[PDB]
């Protein structure tokens, strides 16, 4: 509907190799109302 | 504690209103019954 809608979640874990085995619910952060055609991405690394 | 005819956002319907002991998360505005009609609500101008 042209709405970017964000989920997410916060836990702190302890684990060294692997994403965590279990079950969590992610919120709605955010609803951002952008209306865009969207096809691909990428992600920001500190360096 | 007094039976009236509520409306939040165009949801008119008659009941008594009373104050909830129910825990919505932040961004949570209507509650749906078992039934899916609508059992509680949050109000738009206070935050109850
Ligand atoms: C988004 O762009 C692609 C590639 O140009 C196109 O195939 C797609 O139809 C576009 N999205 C919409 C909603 O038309």
């Amino acid at each position: 509907d042209g709405y970017f809608k964000i989920y997410s979640k916060h836990t702190p874990i302890n684990l060294v190799r692997d994403l965590p085995q279990g079950f969590s619910a992610l919120e709605p952060l955010v609803d951002l109302p952008i209306g865009i055609n969207i096809t691909r991405f990428q992600t920001l690394l500190a360096l | 504690n007094k039976c009236v005819n509520f409306n939040f956002n165009g949801l008119t319907g008659t009941g008594v209103l009373t104050e909830s002991n129910k825990k919505f998360l932040p961004f949570q505005q209507f509650g749906r019954d078992i039934d899916d009609t609508t059992d509680a609500v949050r109000d738009p101008q206070t935050l109850e």
